[PDB]
């Protein structure tokens, strides 16, 4: 069981903290280009994941021009950051 | 049911027996004696840190906002323990449908352990310092996605027991030799403390130092192998332990040898330098398996 | 702003493209979003307290807007199965599709947001696009006009041109004369829809240019009634007369291009033996009018706006289609009678 | 040389990685076109069936026979 | 049919969510990733349970585009507090 | 669409089509009588002819004739409380 | 000396030879014939539910 | 509706348990006949009560192959059977050595 | 016992009352972990292994992780307690009701519904799947490929081209 | 593949039994020419019936991601 193994995980790890809880007694706007860019990467990621398991069926000659069509415009959003991206 | 228990005691044992080899083989690199008085060679420490910050050591919170702050070391430990489920092994507990794509959803997850404990504080002083380690977290796993599929690409699904089988002859460090280089930096990323550093604070180094083994096993899944044996398992559990081992050492190498590299310049070696590289060796590795008849 | 704000425009001539050649529902939301994250940036431009009020204003009604239109594709998955866009078959289904796309174009009960986006705009070519993005939802409209419940779209264009027709009173800002002169024309367009499918894109032919030709006689600037006043003596006389023109040709005036739509509209309702609704619309269509007339004062009487300060230099602006535009703004009557036929 | 020769040595000289991010990159789109390899390793993903296959009536078919070993279709035997 | 009546119910809670407003701003982009979380329940299991195979990847699609607009609309919501002090509904300057 | 594709295709949008394995829908023997019906224009326009095959097809994927069915007997099954009640599973 | 590093070392291969054995050795205890049979899809699945049909009552893998 | 028969079709239905009926893919070359004129039926009328007839002489038929292997050559078919039911689902990695006293035996025979 | 998907349908909507009522952006960002995390077993139980992880990997290891930033870059206000609050504790309780009283009506089978659909009872209809396929299995075993839909793979990859240049353009 | 369809005959012939203990005194449901208005496909149907009696092999038999065995 899934559900068995993720919940036995957590139940331990609250237990740990009543430990140590229960027992003894006496600005900057720059950050947020990167994390948008963050996203926005991983999205093209997200498009990039199936490669190894959707071509098994499908036709090699069709995939290889879309294939690497969508890591080259993830080169141009990269060379977009280029043209000054700042001090960060 | 009773094996999950044995993949959380033996392995909270290995995070505090750490503490003898993050200052001992560390030591040696510094030509400084490690632990000694306290055991026979200071075998005794590990467990007496335990006893030291658990039960004596009490608390004083800053503000303490209801539910959090007795909230993120759940999130710290929890992430980190779950982590161990799907790994392959010689044999694993409760095998998935698909391998790698729960180790790198739980590691994603395991951002929040450093985003909530800048909430804890109410101050403005520590959130500053906080989010510049999320962005050390966060920036790093846009490539660790990608070198991920490369060698995925090459062979096999994302299911972790194949990627044992693939590997009956030889290595993928040699076919995978930019890329296996990366695995050795971009896994520092996440709070290791050797290219960049920022009560239940004692919860956060048993949270931790566990992902440092658990990055340490998986470069040894995806890069080692040797040999499967599935008629002797005596044979395979030997032999992935001192792989594993070596790893260890170079993980406290970086640590002692080099000195931080910088916020800024950390992304200059990353999307300056390495997301052009990687995304070039991810361009090969989709044509790999056209050129040459290479598909599970 | 350099090379790229072209290419920036161009995502939205682009996006318009996706919504007109289409066969999948998840498709123009591609179409439709393609348009959202290309209007933002030059909503902005200039980067002002007042635009960035607006372009929040905009995202926020719009973005809602095209969520409730996902659940109708959604609910086309629930019910009929088939990912096509010629009939929404639900009722269900159409009751939130019809409302998505009355927050774009119905406007009766969505217009809150065009008097204060409009405004916002810092830049004269920035009003053009507002005028130019209602061509993509009235395509996905002429795709599913049957099946669709008449009861609550004929709500949308009755109250939209009551709504249109006093919301213009009140106001002396230019761009809010011409926000709800866009409310007051959406009536009709959202009136053709159920009643014969053709000169309902022909309403978009007229309308579009004929604002297309407003703003550009704007661009010699003018953001207020009063701003417009001083026009006839101390700047150019001669092209106020075109600002008369293009005015009294807005409101629906025979021997002018803006009664011949005005023709279709009522000509193909009364076919389907409707007779009280197109009367309560020609009534309505006075109210439009006097906004017309206000602004037409601006250029038939004194007014006295002479002011010290007098422009001798020649103006040179942008001015695309200024010159060919308005002459088929002004007379078309004659020159299209026969026309209906050829836009579909 | 104005732009080969010249752009080279300076390109490994300031900023010397982006010259892998270009020559990697680039010789992924060439290669698997003009080497004779790629059009081997198509034939092998469609003969290797995903589902069960379909069983035809026969009347007059050439190259078909029974489900037995036999000179019939194409059946890929390619390299081993 | 049975598990469909819960997550219609559920949208229709998360459809209210975004036209309402207190104070706050963020709760609206909250409430888009909601809607477009219960979307993404209700496209999967009538492809799941009725197979299509070919449809199966069009909520993957859906998946990128639901955080398209929780980008490029988010990012709009820090240039409010750039120009203002803080993100208010209630802050709001156009006639 | 307001304006038709010509020449280039690029739809796969209505149900029965080239999968993309072998592997058929799970309504795709109601999903053809739906589409045998509708080929022509005078067809779905009137909306008369084509009503018994499309109930047929909303049966497939709602199975909301069959729900209520299956409603009648474990009602019963449950109403034999303390009575004759059969028993072979 | 390595003398004094090795004790550490020795140590981390008892705890993390664990998880390794211990997953292992249990499929004699649970399973006959020290194996453990993966899902992946319905085609291994239905193979699964068929042989506790054919004869085995309780047990989902069992020879003959 | 009108279903079948209570009797249905096949008595004793399947030999014994899973996987080795994956060991074999000598299956496909013996006894192919009535495997394909089911599978003919099948694919043209989608119906289970119409082409059953059919599948009746499948299982039936399944029983002849098993018997033949059983009566000669035993002792290798075991062994194979052991060998593949040991490690995971690898079907033939790390079974090729003890798959080279199969096939021999049989060989023997047509 | 019985169900397994119906259980995990009323956590769903127990996270999305504080969406409706407004309990800030620090606990109402919190509600979709919770009703994430939990959507994801919605998602998974009928099937889907790529696309059931996605949500891990984007909606709550992506999306609210920005989410995450702009609290602290746009009204932070130091947490505040969500009980003490008025008519944000009454649009919790009228949230709840909505969705318990139907609960309530589960029991006997039918529930009344303000939509025509009827809900009965359905625990092993709920799923409404056979076995069917076997190697290569599920609709979402084989969920995306670049093949067939290679018009949606260029757009797509062209949005993406937008918020990076438009994002940037606007600071 | 065989194997299959025995099973599901199997299953719905103890469905028609069951319906015709319940339904006798009452209810005019007699149980004939199936769900279907067209009735001459027939589809999977035991995929959402599959016996209602019986848990545990209820549990087993629709739910294969979760566990996963």
């Amino acid at each position: 069981n899934l559900m068995l193994a993720l919940l036995t995980n957590f139940t331990l790890a609250t237990l740990l903290v009543i430990i140590a809880f229960w027992l003894p007694q006496l600005f900057s706007m720059k950050f947020f280009l990167v994390a948008i860019t963050f996203l926005l990467f991983d999205l093209e990621i997200a498009l990039l994941l199936p490669l190894p398991w959707a071509s098994q069926t499908a036709n090699l000659n069709t995939m290889l021009t879309m294939a690497l069509f969508l890591i080259i415009l993830l080169a141009v959003s990269l060379a977009y950051e280029w043209t000054q991206k700042g001090l960060e | 049911m009773i094996n999950i228990l044995m993949l959380i005691i033996p392995i909270l044992l290995a995070v505090a027996f750490l503490t003898l080899v993050e200052r001992k083989v560390l030591g040696y690199m510094q030509l400084r004696k490690g632990p000694n008085v306290v055991g026979p060679y200071g075998l005794l420490q590990p467990i007496a840190d335990a006893i030291k910050l658990f039960i004596k050591e009490p608390l004083r919170p800053a503000t303490s906002s209801a539910s959090m702050f007795i909230l993120a070391p759940i999130m710290a430990l929890g992430l980190a323990l779950t982590m161990w489920i799907p790994l392959p092994m010689p044999y694993p507990l409760i095998n998935m449908n698909l391998g790698v794509l729960f180790m790198l959803a739980m590691s994603s997850l395991a951002v929040y352990s450093i985003l909530w404990s800048g909430w804890a504080s109410n101050s403005k002083y520590a959130l500053i310092g906080a989010l510049r380690a999320v962005a050390q977290t966060i920036s790093y796993e846009v490539t660790l996605a990608i070198i991920l599929l490369s060698v995925l690409l090459m062979s096999g699904s994302f299911t972790l027991s194949t990627l044992i089988t693939t590997q009956e002859q030889m290595w993928l460090i040699l076919p995978a030799w930019p890329l296996a280089m990366m695995w050795f930096i971009s896994t520092l990323a996440e709070t290791n403390r050797a290219p960049f550093d920022l009560g239940p604070f004692a919860l956060f180094f048993m949270a931790e130092y566990a992902n440092i083994i658990m990055m340490n096993i998986f470069t040894a899944i995806l890069f080692l192998g040797t040999s499967h044996n599935p008629h002797m398992p005596e044979l395979y559990t030997i032999n992935f332990t001192i792989k594993s081992l070596l790893l260890t050492m170079s993980f406290l190498w970086i640590r002692a040898s080099y000195p931080r590299f910088r916020y800024d310049q950390l992304m200059h070696l990353l999307w300056k330098n390495f997301l052009p590289l990687t995304l070039a060796l991810c361009m090969w590795h989709v044509s790999l398996p056209i050129l040459t008849s290479g598909i599970p | 702003n350099p090379i790229i704000f072209i290419i920036i425009l161009l995502t939205i001539m682009l996006g318009t493209i996706i919504v007109m050649i289409s066969s999948h529902w998840l498709l123009v939301w591609i179409g439709f979003e393609m348009n959202m994250l290309a209007i933002i940036p030059i909503m902005m431009k200039n980067h002002n307290p007042r635009a960035t009020e607006a372009s929040t204003k905009y995202f926020l009604t719009q973005s809602t807007a095209s969520m409730l239109l996902m659940m109708a594709v959604i609910i086309n998955l629930m019910f009929s199965g088939q990912w096509t866009v010629m009939k929404l078959f639900n009722p269900m289904a159409s009751m939130l599709m019809t409302m998505a796309l009355a927050m774009k174009l119905g406007m009766a009960p969505f217009h809150f947001w065009v008097p204060e986006v409009t405004q916002g705009i810092p830049l004269s070519s920035g009003l053009i696009l507002l005028t130019w993005q209602k061509l993509a939802p009235m395509s996905v409209l002429y795709q599913i006009f049957p099946s669709i419940n008449l009861n609550l779209i004929l709500t949308l264009s009755v109250l939209s041109i009551l709504i249109g027709g006093w919301g213009g009173l009140n106001q002396t800002q230019l761009r809010k004369i011409m926000a709800y002169s866009s409310i007051a024309h959406m009536g009709w367009m959202t009136a053709v829809l159920p009643y014969n499918p053709t000169m309902t894109l022909l309403n978009l032919i007229i309308y579009i240019i004929m604002t297309s030709t407003m703003f550009t006689m704007f661009m010699a600037n003018s953001t207020t009634t009063t701003l417009s006043l001083s026009h006839t003596w101390n700047k150019t006389p001669i092209m106020t007369v075109l600002i008369l023109a293009t005015l009294l040709s807005m409101g629906g005036l025979p021997p002018l291009s803006g009664f011949m739509p005005k023709w279709m509209i009522i000509q193909e309702m009364t076919k389907n033996n409707s007779i009280i609704l197109p009367t309560f619309m020609a009534i309505t269509a006075l109210l439009n009018l006097y906004f017309y007339m206000r602004l037409t004062y601006s250029t038939t009487l004194t007014m006295f706006p002479s002011t010290n300060n007098m422009k001798m230099k020649w103006q040179f602006p942008l001015m695309k289609k200024m010159t060919f535009l308005p002459t088929m703004v002004v007379l078309s009557t004659m020159m299209l009678p026969l026309t209906p036929m050829l836009s579909v | 040389a104005e732009r080969v020769a010249a752009f080279l040595k300076n390109v490994w000289a300031k900023e010397p990685v982006l010259v892998a991010s270009f020559a990697i990159a680039g010789l992924a789109v060439i290669l698997p076109t003009l080497s004779p390899y790629t059009k081997y390793s198509l034939m092998i993903n469609x003969x290797x069936x995903x589902x069960x296959x379909x069983x035809x009536x026969x009347x007059x078919x050439x190259x078909x026979x029974x489900x037995x070993x036999x000179x019939x279709x194409x059946x890929x035997x390619x390299x081993x | 049919s049975m598990v469909y009546m819960n997550i219609m119910m559920a949208f229709t809670v998360s459809l209210v969510g975004l036209l309402m407003y207190r104070s706050h701003l963020m709760s609206s982009l909250l409430c888009l990733e909601g809607m477009m979380l219960s979307l993404f329940v209700m496209a999967a299991l009538t492809i799941l349970n009725s197979h299509f195979t070919l449809a199966s990847m069009m909520p993957i699609i859906l998946l990128v585009f639901a955080a398209c607009e929780a980008a490029l609309g988010l990012s709009l919501l820090v240039m409010v507090s750039n120009t203002y002090g803080t993100d208010y509904v209630q802050n709001l300057n156009l006639l | 669409q307001k304006r038709l594709g010509v020449d280039l295709d690029r739809w796969m949008t209505i149900q029965s089509a080239e999968q993309p394995h072998k592997i058929p829908s799970r309504c795709h023997a109601f999903e053809k009588e739906w589409i045998e019906c509708a080929h022509g224009i005078g067809s779905i326009r009137a909306e008369k002819e084509c009503k018994i095959e499309f109930e047929d097809f909303r049966e497939c994927l709602l199975r909301q004739k069959t729900m209520k069915r299956l409603h009648a007997i474990r009602r019963q099954r449950e109403k034999l409380i303390k009575e004759g009640k059969y028993t072979p599973p | 000396m390595w003398f004094e590093v090795l004790p550490g070392i020795a140590v981390m291969g008892v705890c993390l030879f664990i998880p390794g054995m211990a997953t292992a050795r249990i499929h004699r205890f649970s399973n006959g014939g020290k194996e453990k049979r993966v899902a992946h899809y319905p085609y291994q699945w239905y193979l699964m539910e068929r042989d506790r049909r054919v004869s085995g009552v309780n047990r989902s893998y069992v020879s003959k | 509706e009108l279903p079948s028969l209570e009797d249905l079709k096949v008595q004793e239905v399947k030999v014994s348990s899973s996987v080795l009926k994956a060991a074999a893919h000598h299956y496909g070359a013996q006894c192919d006949k009535p495997n394909k004129e089911f599978m003919l039926c099948r694919w043209e009328e989608k119906d289970p009560r119409r082409c059953l007839e059919e599948g009746k002489l499948v299982n039936q038929c399944a029983l002849e192959f098993f018997r033949q292997i059983k009566r000669h050559c035993a002792e290798p078919f075991t062994e194979y059977w052991t060998c593949i039911d040991y490690s995971g689902l690898q079907l033939f990695r790390r079974c090729r050595k003890q798959q080279a006293q199969f096939d021999e035996c049989v060989l023997d025979k047509x | 016992m019985l169900y397994i998907v119906f259980i995990l349908s009323v956590i769903f909507v127990m996270g999305f009352v504080g969406f409706s009522s407004k309990p800030s952006p620090i606990y109402g960002g919190l509600g979709l972990i919770v009703s994430g995390g939990v959507g994801c077993g919605i998602v998974l139980n009928f099937g889907g292994s790529f696309l059931g992880l996605m949500v891990f990997l984007i909606y709550l290891g992506g999306m609210m992780v920005v989410f995450g930033y702009t609290t602290a870059m746009a009204t932070e206000q130091y947490p505040e307690i969500w009980l003490s609050n008025k008519a944000v504790l009454g649009a919790f309780v009228t949230g709840l009701l909505m969705e318990f009283f139907m609960v309530y009506y589960v029991l006997k089978d039918k529930e009344v519904e303000v939509v025509f659909e009827f809900n009965g009872l359905g625990d092993w209809v709920i799923y409404d799947t056979g076995d069917s396929g076997f190697f290569s299995e599920e609709a979402m075993g084989i969920a995306a490929l670049y093949s067939y839909g290679t018009w949606l793979v260029i757009v797509t990859g062209w949005s993406l081209l937008i918020g990076v240049v438009v994002i940037m353009e606007i600071t | 593949l065989q194997a299959e369809k025995d099973r599901r005959v199997l299953q719905m012939l103890r469905e028609n039994l069951e319906e015709e203990a319940t339904v006798m005194k009452d209810x005019x449901x007699x149980x004939x020419x199936x769900x279907x208005x067209x009735x001459x496909x027939x589809x999977x149907x035991x995929x959402x019936x599959x016996x209602x009696x019986x848990x545990x092999x209820x549990x087993x038999x629709x739910x294969x991601x979760x566990x996963x065995x």
